């Protein structure tokens, strides 16, 4: 709290002692002009801050004063679209109907005072007032019942903002205890001009995959989910493509998301997430791209995280950071060959009937596999698996015999499994060792900082701890 | 597989062993005060009993796999009864104490009496009477 | 070396005349417990008067100024708030005769070192009117040879710049009677101080002890507390250790590390209090010789400290006078033997058979000594011939065979067998624990600090880091 | 929201044009604006983009022929195109995405640009 | 019987 009596920079002393984003204040209109004026000098009117005010602050006017930052949240009653005549008509009905209920109930006459009270007030005192009958009024499609203190329980609150033209514009409505808003995510527009760096608030795209990133529906106890988890706006393809299609808030967690949550506590980020639309990772076909790689090349999001594989083609168009987890490709079989040179893989012309491969199409390995020797892949064209879980059960039943995919996830699936019946060939044999990292837009200044910070956590012994929680070993 | 609290068999949910406690107890608030064990907290809140000896009979009836409780009570029940085994060793230590309303006129004598009992040693004699020799 | 958070930097016009308002309003728009200022004598006067006017000279703030200020060094000016700190060179209190003798000695020693090199005094070059002279090698060599001297219990080694290096100066401050006095020395990159804490002064001569800065006592013992001398790697000791002074006016700066030190360091941050740690003088834990209580209990009972961290066992005798917190580790009486079925065994109960003459422990002046003396007269009488030098000599004697059994605290013996030559063990184990109790934190009677620290320590123990500290500092091999 | 595209016509090869798309909204600071091209027989293709931060990306296919610009004060993005070639004959479209909303792909009626001798 | 991250033999040093 601040003492206006000391109207000098002593207030700025107490005011300077708070560092945070959202500031809430409760003061009068005249003092509001001065306090916001002082903040603009120090810099709290910056682009990163949010001001929240109650109704009484400048609500009952159409001419805004100066020194108020462009962009303000208030919940008021001003009722932009309502009319006084509408309010008066409701008020008149409250008068007549409530008195009608009391008068007709007991033939009650509302005895009036002979004048304004000099002496003749006393005889009307014993007469019962309308309070027992004025608390409850009906009609007009609204429970206009009052209370002891004289405030309604069914009001008409609205939320309103300061637009660019210094003209108040309605945003959302409050009715039947819900927050209906015309805005899904915050607009984040600037303060009063001549101060607008606006170089922050990165957007991030992510895919739902193996334990790197996991998606879940929002818990219905409080329409949110437990702390230590980040919300993310998943798109949908609507119901039967009839119409609409709702951007549904559903928080998501996992490994890759956790690392940036701790990462952005030392680089001061502000972030939002939305998942993918089409495809799984991406492929450069017909000289065009789609996927997260496609998203970044067209500036959909400055950053891009998740399960992303570093490779020759990918680094040609977009830059990559220093990898933090080692991986590659591997093969998984049930319960009889040495590897990429094994003669069994060379030709299916052996005495035994041919066996099959998993080799999920439209991936990263397939493009790499095409590069060295083709004849295996045209064999793989005949039989292509789908998904991940669908592939493993097919191997378990005996529809396939040699599943090929990246090792960083096969070791997990073999670990958290039943009976340890599935293993990888050899002692964790690996081919074409490769790392996983975070890709950023080309030429961005984020390059040096994001690299240095990511390397620092590796030294502090944090990767081991985070690995253990989401990389468990049951068969180990 | 039964061991201390490090295994994936207890770290991750599995139908081989079903864990539970008694509702509205210290273990509940202990497991509800850690973000890192939300899945375990939800699994426990899925179903739990409200009893002391009934759960012992149920596990003795091969209906329940295993559950967790205090040290002295479990250790006495295991040895006093038949065909019971103590799993592992303690992980979180705590004590038992007499509780009184805040600012009571009895704090002073109580502590000195307790320490006098500890010094004389017939509290150990009571322990010998009740939890030492089952004959 | 350290983070050194810096608040802000301000420059202001300090002329003899002008409109004060711009500087006056700005100066009061500040908040920092420590100030450093650099200016001239008149500037010092005007700035200090202005600061005294706009309420920045109370007991809460401290001023630092370099040697450029303070002028005479012999005349104390007015308007100076007591507590000003500055640094001046040595021999300030000496006499002019001493200084001129020092200069004569410097030049004479230079010449004395010189004549051996060349055989005679350097040629005297002097001409007011003529002003000749390009670079002359002989005088240059003389100047070179002049740069290093010694003797007279000091040093004067000049750099290329016209100033001496490796200096010896003294910290100076304004005493409570408006008089200059010494505070701290500085010799070879290490620093000292007259006081362990900074007093600060009220309006009157009486200082304000104020809140916080709790006095805490301890003594050297098992790895709960370890005393280590500072190492020359940094002219001290590294972090993860806290400086500790061995009280007895002069003091040598040690720094102490251990279990209790770690728990105190962890506790300090949450409740946000200040502390200074100092060792006990008389030592030997606690005792009551006709009401003359020594050790940590003696220190805290006579209102000479605020807390006494470290090894201490809660019992009936001690708790009557001094309040305690909750325990944090388990302990009690145990028995140690070379590689008996309890206290009530006839061997310790009936010392009358001469064929197995056993031996005991009983480090005197011990907490358990009072218990064993109060509960069993015969054992106390027959325990006179017992080894008593330390928790170290007993182990050696047992490894020799000069004794048969050892009795002492539990949490220290069970660790002492953890890392030892071979594997010397004890009886059945934690199942043989007598008068089970714990270590605790003592505090002065009737203080809010007692409740605050107790609740904080309960919360910490419920958190579970105590197991981590135990496995870091209380693990053994055997 | 709704947008509106205009600026087309017939211009000889090597000429220039100024296409424009505009929409109404009080938050116009934060919208990606992109240009799409779809010729007969070919899939829709990206041409030029503008980011929220203020970066410009140009497709390598017809790089250097045109240029993009956005006015923060007035809600309209107009595309300045130069050195026309017959390969550019198509109907250009304007679009926005994100900052709220759903069903995110927004397409105008269309403006046809014709390049020929 | 040595553990790289933390072992009793290595965390606590001796003559051996
Ligand atoms: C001060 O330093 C100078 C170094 O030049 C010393 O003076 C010379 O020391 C060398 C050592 O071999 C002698 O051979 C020369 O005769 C000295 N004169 C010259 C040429 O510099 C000087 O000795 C040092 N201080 C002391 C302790 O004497
Ligand atoms: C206990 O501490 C006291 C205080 O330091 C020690 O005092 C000695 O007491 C014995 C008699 O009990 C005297 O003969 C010595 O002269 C005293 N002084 C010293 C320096 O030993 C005592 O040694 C400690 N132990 C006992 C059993 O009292
Ligand atoms: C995989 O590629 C085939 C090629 O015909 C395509 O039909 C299919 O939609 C792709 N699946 C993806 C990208 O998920
Ligand atoms: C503790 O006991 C004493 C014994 O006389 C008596 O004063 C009272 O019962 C208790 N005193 C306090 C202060 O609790």
């Amino acid at each position: 709290t601040l003492d206006t009596s000391f109207e000098d920079a002593k207030t700025q002393v107490q005011l300077k002692k708070i560092h945070s984003s959202v500031i809430l204040l409760y003061s009068s209109k005249d003092e509001a002009v001065l306090i916001l004026s002082e903040a603009r000098s120090l810099g709290l009117t910056g682009y990163d801050f949010f001001w929240i005010v109650p109704s009484l602050v400048s609500g009952n006017t159409e001419l805004i004063p100066k020194e108020f930052p462009s962009g303000l949240i208030s919940v008021s009653y001003d009722d932009w679209d309502y009319s006084l005549e509408a309010r008066v008509r409701d008020g008149i009905g409250i008068l007549t109907t409530a008195a009608s209920s009391m008068l007709e109930k007991f033939s009650y006459i509302p005895e009036a005072k002979a004048s304004c009270y000099g002496q003749m007030e006393r005889p009307e005192v014993p007469m019962h007032t309308l309070h027992p009958f004025m608390v409850n009024v009906t009609w007009d499609g609204k429970d206009l019942s009052f209370t002891e203190e004289g405030y309604q329980v069914h009001p008409r609150l609205v939320v309103i903002v300061l637009n660019k033209d210094r003209e108040w514009e309605k945003v959302g409505k409050w009715e039947n205890h819900t927050l209906s808003l015309r805005h899904a995510v915050w607009p984040r527009y600037k303060s009063f001009s001549d101060s607008e760096p606006d170089d922050n608030h990165l957007s991030i795209v992510t895919l739902e995959e193996a334990p790197f990133v996991i998606v879940e529906d929002i818990d219905p106890l409080t329409e949110t989910c437990v702390r230590n988890t980040v919300p993310c706006r998943k798109f949908v393809k609507i119901n039967n493509s009839t119409n609409e299609g709702m951007n549904v808030k559903k928080c998501c967690k996992g490994f890759s998301i956790d690392i940036l949550k701790k990462l952005s506590r030392t680089v001061k980020f502000t972030y939002d997430l939305y998942l993918v639309t089409n495809g799984k990772h991406g492929k450069k076909v017909n000289n065009v791209w789609n996927g997260m790689i496609g998203e970044v090349v067209y500036q959909r999001a400055v950053m891009a995280v998740g399960s992303l594989t570093i490779n020759e083609e990918r680094s040609e168009v977009v830059d990559f950071s220093v990898p933090f987890v080692e991986t590659g490709i591997s093969v998984m079989v049930s319960r009889q060959v040495t590897g990429l040179s094994d003669k069994k893989f060379q030709r299916p012309h052996d005495y035994s009937p041919p066996f099959r491969f998993g080799t999920v199409p439209n991936g990263s390995t397939e493009r790499n596999i095409r590069n060295n020797y083709p004849y295996m892949h045209q064999y793989m064209t005949k039989f292509n698996q789908k998904g991940v879980e669908d592939a493993l059960v097919s191997l378990k039943t005996g529809k396939l015999d040699a599943f090929i995919y990246d090792a960083a996830v096969l070791n997990y699936k073999a670990g958290r499994d039943e009976g340890c019946k599935l293993v990888t060939i050899g002692s964790g044999y690996i081919f074409a060792t490769t790392g996983y990292g975070i890709a950023l837009q080309k030429g961005s200044p984020w390059k040096r900082q994001i690299d240095l910070a990511l390397l620092q956590f590796v030294g502090d012994g944090e990767m081991e701890e985070l690995e253990t929680l989401w990389l468990t070993g049951i068969c180990h | 597989r039964i061991t201390g609290i490090n295994d994936p068999r207890l770290r991750n949910p599995s139908d081989k062993f079903i864990y539970a406690t008694v509702k509205q107890s210290s273990v509940d608030i202990y497991f509800r005060r850690q973000v890192e064990l939300s899945t375990m907290y939800r699994h426990m809140e899925k179903h739990n009993y409200e009893s002391a000896a009934e759960a012992i009979q149920a596990v003795r009836d091969n209906k329940l796999h295993a559950f967790i409780w205090d040290s002295a009570v479990l250790e006495f029940e295991a040895s006093q009864k038949c065909d019971l085994v103590t799993t592992g060793e303690l992980f979180f230590r705590s004590g038992f104490g007499i509780g009184m309303r805040k600012d009571s006129p009895w704090k002073q004598n109580v502590s000195l009496s307790i320490l006098k009992s500890h010094e004389n040693g017939f509290m150990e004699d009571l322990d010998k009477t009740w939890v030492r020799y089952q004959e | 070396h350290v983070s050194w958070r810096l608040l802000d930097v301000v420059t202001l016009e300090l002329g003899p005349g002008g409109p004060r308002a711009r500087t006056q309003r700005l100066l009061r728009q500040l908040d920092a417990p420590v100030f450093v200022a650099y200016c001239s004598r008149e500037e010092a006067e005007v700035l200090f008067a202005e600061a005294a006017q706009a309420g920045l000279v109370g007991p809460g703030h401290v001023w630092l100024v370099p040697n450029l200020a303070l002028g005479s060094t012999d005349a104390p000016p007015a308007t100076f708030p007591v507590g000003l700190i500055s640094v001046v060179t040595e021999s300030w209190r000496l006499s002019l005769r001493q200084k001129v003798r020092d200069g004569v000695a410097i030049l004479a020693l230079g010449a004395h070192s010189y004549w051996r090199q060349h055989g005679t005094l350097p040629a005297p070059a002097g001409d007011c009117r003529v002003h000749p002279g390009p670079v002359s090698p002989a005088r240059e060599a003389f100047y070179r040879h002049l740069l290093n001297v010694t003797w007279e219990g000091r040093d004067f080694s000049f750099s290329p710049g016209g100033y001496l290096v490796q200096p010896t100066m003294v910290v100076i401050a304004l005493n409570r009677h408006r008089l200059w006095e010494m505070v701290g020395r500085w010799e070879h990159g290490v620093l000292y101080m007259k006081y362990p804490v900074w007093p600060r002064y009220s309006a009157s001569l009486q200082p304000v002890v104020d809140s916080r800065h709790l006095t805490v006592a301890t003594l050297e013992e098992r790895p709960f507390v370890i005393v280590e001398s500072p190492d020359p790697g940094t002219g001290g000791c590294v972090p993860n250790t806290v400086p500790c002074r061995r009280q007895s006016a002069p003091y040598t700066k040690l720094c102490c590390k251990g279990f209790c030190i770690d728990i105190l360091k962890k506790l300090a941050r949450v409740v946000k209090f200040s502390y200074d740690l100092y060792l006990v003088t008389n030592g030997k834990h606690g005792k009551r010789v006709r009401g003359v209580w020594n050790g940590m209990i003696g220190e805290v009972y006579y209102k000479r400290a605020d807390m006494a961290i470290g090894s201490l066992t809660i019992n009936e005798e001690r708790s009557e006078i001094v309040d305690f917190s909750v325990p944090f580790v388990e302990t009690g009486i145990s028995v140690m033997v070379a590689r008996v079925s309890g206290l009530s065994d006839k061997k310790f109960q009936r010392p009358q058979d001469q064929y197995p003459p056993f031996r005991f422990g009983t480090v005197p002046n011990g907490s358990t000594e009072r218990n064993i003396r109060s509960n069993y007269r015969d054992m106390h009488t027959h325990m006179v011939k017992f080894n008593q030098r330390s928790v170290e000599d007993a182990l050696t004697s047992l490894k020799m065979g000069k004794l048969d059994a050892f009795i002492y605290d539990a949490a220290v013996l069970n660790y002492m067998a953890g890392k030892d030559e071979g594997c010397k063990l004890v009886t059945i184990g934690s199942g043989k624990v007598f008068a089970t109790t714990g270590y605790g934190i003592a505090m002065q009677k009737d203080s809010h600090w007692k409740r605050a620290i107790d609740l904080a320590l309960l919360q910490f123990l419920g958190d579970g880091e105590t197991q981590k500290l135990e496995t870091v500092w209380l693990s053994g091999i055997c | 929201v709704q947008l509106q595209e205009s600026g087309g016509g017939l211009v000889q090869a090597g000429g220039s044009l100024r296409l424009s798309c505009a929409a109404s909204a009080a938050a116009a600071a934060a919208a990606a604006a992109g240009w799409y091209r779809q010729a007969p027989g070919k899939e829709r293709a990206a041409a030029a983009a503008a980011a929220a931060a203020a970066a410009a990306a140009a497709a390598d296919s017809v790089k250097g022929r045109f240029t993009i610009s956005r006015d923060n004060a007035k809600n309209t993005v107009y595309l300045q195109m130069n050195s026309l070639k017959p390969e550019d004959t198509a109907v250009y479209y304007c679009a926005a995405a994100a900052a709220a909303a759903a069903a995110a792909a927004y397409w105008g009626q269309g403006t046809q640009v014709t390049v020929s001798s």
